C-alpha cells in the first residue's frame, strides 16, 4: 500500500510511513509497521512494538512492555520498570535493570551487565565480560551483591557477598565473604583470598615491611626472616632449649654430682 | 522443513543410535540437544557453537552422546531408559529460534 | 489541532507530527510537541528540547543543551559537550563524561558512571555498580584519579589515587595510593593493602615461596618458616645467645678459675 | 528545495523530509539528506548513512556498514557483524564488539570498551577507563585474554591473560599469568602478583594467621614470628648448632681428654 | 494540594513536635526532609526509600528525628534552635519532584 | 587553506630548521607531526593535546624535536638522513581532520 501520513485512532496520535498504527493517547508511530499501543508511546524504525506507558522501541524488531521502559537498537527486549536494553539482543527482565552489549540477560534487583553473553539472576550483582551462549546459558551470576569481572566466570546460589577478577573462576555452594584474584583460580573456603590453585601458585612481590609484635597482623617480607630482628628471645630460647653464653662460662645450672661422676 | 530422523528405528540393548537431521537452515548461530518434547534447561544434554567450533556438555550428560558438526547426535551403550522423544533446537544468525522433535524406542 | 508535515521557520527545515517547532537551520522535529532550536539539531519522540548545536533528543522528554550532546531514552539530560547521557534518569554535567544506566549523575572532566545511582565528582575518576537516592546522593567518588567498583562505596575529598573493589568501604580524608579488596574492608593510611577489618581477618592462601635473601621483597609462605632454610647463621647465632655444640666439647671459651671453685 | 512525503525507489520504502532516498526494500529514510540502501535499514536524523542488511544508523552523522549493525549518537561508526557503537566518536571494526562513551575503537573478537580513549586490538579482551588521543591511540590492550580498569594502561603483543587495576601500569613483552594492583605499579616476571615498584612498596593490612606445617602455602603475619609457635624444634636445632640444656646438666656428648686437659 | 501540618504549634521546652502531611501523591519513590526554605544539601535531616524500606540521616542530624512510613517526622526533646521553617520534598515515580513547607515556634 | 613552510629552506649541517603553518583553523582538539607523505602510525614523531596541556613523544623520536602551542616544529642538531618530507595531522572540534605538507633538504 501507498505510505500514508495522519492521524491515529488516538487523540492526539500520528501514524507516519507504511501500514502503522497507533492506539494510544499522544502516541507516534514512524516508519514500517509500527505498534505503539499505550499512553505517551514511541515507536520508530522497523517493525516496533511499544506496549507500555511511556515507553520507547527505536530501532529494528524492539520490544518495549514495562512502564518507562527502552529499547534501542536491534532486537531488544525491556519488561518491567526502569528498564534498559541497548545494542543487540538484550533482555532486561528486572526492575531498574541494565544491559548493554551482545546477547546478555538480567533479571535481578539493581543489577548490570556489559559486555557479551553472560546471565544475572542474583540481586545487586554485576558482570562485565564474556561468557557464553548455545540456546541455553552457561555461566551465570546466581549471587547476591557479588561482581565478576572476565570470562567464563560462575557463582553458584547461596554463595553471597563474592568478587571474582579474572577467568574460569568456579565458585561452590557454601562459600561466603571470598576474593579471587588471577586466571584460572580457586576458591574452596569462606574469609580467604586466593591467588592461585593447587596445581600453579604465584609469588607476591614488592611487598613492605611489616611491625614485628605481638598484636601484628601484617606480612612477612624475605629479609625480615633471613635478619631475625624484633623477635621475643624469650618464647625462642625456651622452646629451642638453649644453654645461653653468658651461662657457660661461669657453670649455672649444673648438676655437680654427675660432672664430678665422669671426670 | 526441518525434520529428524533416526537411525536405526528400532534399536538393540547394546548397539548405538544416530540421530541425523534434514532441512537444515543456512546461516546458523548454534543448537544445541534436549531430552523431551521442550525446551527446557534442566534437561539439555549438549550444545555446539559455529563461531568458536565450541562443544559443551549439560546438565543431562551421562557421558556416551557424541555431537557433529552437520547437527547430528550420537548415542552408545543404550540401556532401557534411554527411549523416548529428543528435541532439537536451532539458533538463526538473525537470533531466531525454530525446533524439531524426533523418537525412538529401545526393546530387550 | 491535526497532525502538520511541512517546513519550519528555519532554512531547510522539517516538522512532522503536532505542534513541533525548528528554529533552526537544517533542522528537525519529529513527533509529538519538539523544540529543535539550534543548528543541526534533531528532535524525535515525545517532548523532546535540543538546545545545542549538532545535539540529538531522541525518546521521551530529554534535554540536550551541550555541543555534540547525546540525550537517550527517558528523562536524560546532557549539558556539556562531548557528554552521553544513556538510559533512565541520567544526567552528564562534566564535559567528555558518560552516564549510562539508571539515575547516575557525573560532574567531572573525563570521567564515566555504569550502573545505579552514583555521583562522580572527581576528574579521571569511575564508577561500577550501585548506591543509593532519596533526594540527594549519599555515595559519591569525590576524588581524583579513584575508581570503585561494587555497591555503597565512599572515597571523599582531598584522597586521591585510591582503588575500590568491594562493598561498604569508606575512605576519609587524607589517605593517597591506598588499595582495598573485599566486603566490609577499612582503610586508615596511604601506601597500604587491606585485605579485611580490625573485627574480621582473611587469609592468603596459595602463595609460591619467597627468596630468603637480604634484599628480598616477598611474602613468606608457612613451610618456609616451618622448616629454617635460608637464613643467617650468624645473627640468629648472635641474637639468641647460644653456646655452639662443636664448642662445647672441646670447652672453648670457659673461664678457668669459676669452674674449678664449683668442682 | 521544499519539503517531501512520499514512497521511495525501493518496494514499500519511505521517504521523509528535505532531500532523502531509500533505495532497499522496506527501508526509510527520516529528516535531512538520509540515505538507506540495503533490505530493511532504517537512517533517521541529519546525514546518516545505513549501508547493511538491518542496519540502523540514529542521530547525527552516523554510519552502521556491517550486518545487524547499530550506530547511536555522533559520528559512530560500526563495520562488522552485531557490532554496537553508543555515543561520540566510536568505531567498532570488530565482530560482536562493543563500543560506549567517548572516542572509543575495538578491533577485537568479542571485546569491549567503556569510557574515554582506550584501543582494543586483542581477542576477548576489555577496557574500563581512560587513555589518550592525538591522531594516534597512546595506549592499546593488545593482549587476548586481558582486561584492564583505569587511566594510562598498556599490554604488548604476545601477552597474554593479564589483569590490571591501576594507573600508569606498562606490561612488557613474554609476560603471561600476571596480576597489577594499585598506582605505579611494575611487573617484571610471569605468574607473579605486585603490590608496588621498586622505588615505592606498599603494606599488606588485616591478614589472619597462616598453618604452620610442612605442606603450608599460607602467608605468616609478624606475631606468628614474633612468639615461634608451631615450628620444627629438631630442623631449627641441627641449623643452628645449640647444646641443648637437659643435656647439659648432665655432661652429655663431652670429650673427657680435653676437659681433663684444660682443668 | 500537599500541605503540611504541625501538632501542636506552640510547643513546650521539654515536649515533642509531630509534622503531617496531606494531599501525598500516589505512586512515590521516596522522599527527604530539610532544615529551611529550599533544597539544600547541607541542610537536609532525614530520608528514606519505598523500594528498599531504608531509612538514612543527613548531615543535619542531632539523633532526636523520628520518619514514618507515612511521610510524617516526629521531633523530640525540643531546645530553643529548633523552632522554624522545614521543607519536605517529594520524588514521583515519574522523577518528577513536588516541595511543600511547614512552620512552628518554640517558647520558654 | 593549511599551508606549512620552513626556514631556513637550505639548511647547514650543524645549525636548526623551524617549521611554521599558516591558515590554522580555530577550535581545534590536537595535532600530530609525522615522518613522510602519508598518515602512518609507525612514523609519527610528536603530538600534542590542547584540553590537558599535553605533549606526548612518538615511535620516530630521537630526542632532537621540540613542539610549540601554535602547532610549529623546531628540529636541531640536522644530520644527513634528516632530508624529505613532514605531515601535519589537525584534528578539528568536531571530529573531522585535515592535513599538510612541507619540503626541505640538507646540504654539506
Amino acid at each position: 500500500s501507498a505510505p500514508v501520513f495522519q492521524a491515529g485512532t488516538g487523540t492526539d496520535s500520528t501514524v507516519a510511513g507504511v501500514n502503522n498504527e497507533a492506539n494510544g493517547e499522544k502516541s507516534s508511530a514512524f516508519g514500517y509497521e509500527n505498534k505503539a499501543k499505550e499512553k505517551l508511546s514511541s515507536a520508530f524504525g522497523y517493525k516496533n512494538i511499544a506496549n507500555g506507558i511511556e515507553g520507547s522501541a527505536f530501532g529494528i524488531s524492539n520490544l518495549a512492555k514495562g512502564q518507562y521502559s527502552s529499547a534501542f537498537g536491534f532486537r531488544n527486549v525491556a519488561n518491567k520498570r526502569h528498564s534498559s536494553a541497548f545494542g543487540s539482543g538484550n533482555e532486561a527482565n528486572g526492575e531498574q535493570s541494565s544491559a548493554f552489549g551482545f546477547k546478555n540477560t538480567v533479571s535481578g534487583f539493581n543489577s548490570s551487565a556489559f559486555g557479551s553473553q553472560y546471565e544475572v539472576t542474583g540481586n545487586f550483582s554485576g558482570a562485565f565480560g564474556m561468557g557464553e551462549f548455545n540456546g541455553q546459558y552457561q555461566y551465570k551470576n546466581e549471587g547476591n551483591n557479588s561482581y565478576m569481572i572476565g570470562n567464563k566466570n560462575k557463582i553458584a546460589s547461596g554463595s553471597n557477598d563474592n568478587f571474582i577478577l579474572g577467568n574460569n573462576v568456579h565458585i561452590g555452594g557454601g562459600i561466603n565473604n571470598s576474593v579471587a584474584l588471577g586466571n584460572n583460580s580457586t576458591v574452596s573456603a569462606s574469609n580467604t583470598v586466593s591467588v592461585g590453585s593447587s596445581t600453579l601458585k604465584r609469588k607476591i612481590v614488592n611487598v613492605g615491611d611489616g611491625a614485628i609484635s605481638a598484636n601484628s597482623s601484617d606480612a612477612v617480607t624475605g629479609r625480615q626472616l633471613y635478619s631475625g630482628n624484633g623477635i621475643d628471645t624469650a618464647a625462642w630460647q625456651n622452646k629451642l632449649n638453649v644453654t645461653r653464653k653468658n651461662d657457660y662460662k661461669d657453670a649455672n645450672d649444673i648438676d655437680v654430682n654427675k660432672w664430678k661422676a665422669k671426670l | 522443513k526441518l525434520t529428524i530422523e533416526s537411525t536405526p528405528f528400532n534399536v538393540a540393548e547394546g548397539k548405538e543410535v544416530l540421530l541425523l537431521v534434514h532441512n537444515l537452515p543456512q546461516h546458523l548461530f548454534g543448537y544445541s540437544w534436549y531430552k523431551g518434547e521442550r525446551v527446557d534447561g534442566n534437561r539439555q544434554i549438549i550444545g555446539y557453537v559455529i563461531g568458536t567450533q565450541q562443544a559443551t556438555p549439560g546438565p543431562a550428560y551421562s557421558g556416551r552422546e557424541i555431537i557433529y558438526p552437520n547437527a547430528s547426535l550420537l548415542i552408545q551403550n543404550i540401556i532401557q531408559n534411554d527411549t523416548g522423544f529428543y528435541t532439537l533446537h536451532v539458533i538463526k544468525s538473525d537470533l531466531v529460534n525454530e525446533e524439531a522433535t524426533g523418537q525412538f524406542r529401545v526393546y530387550p
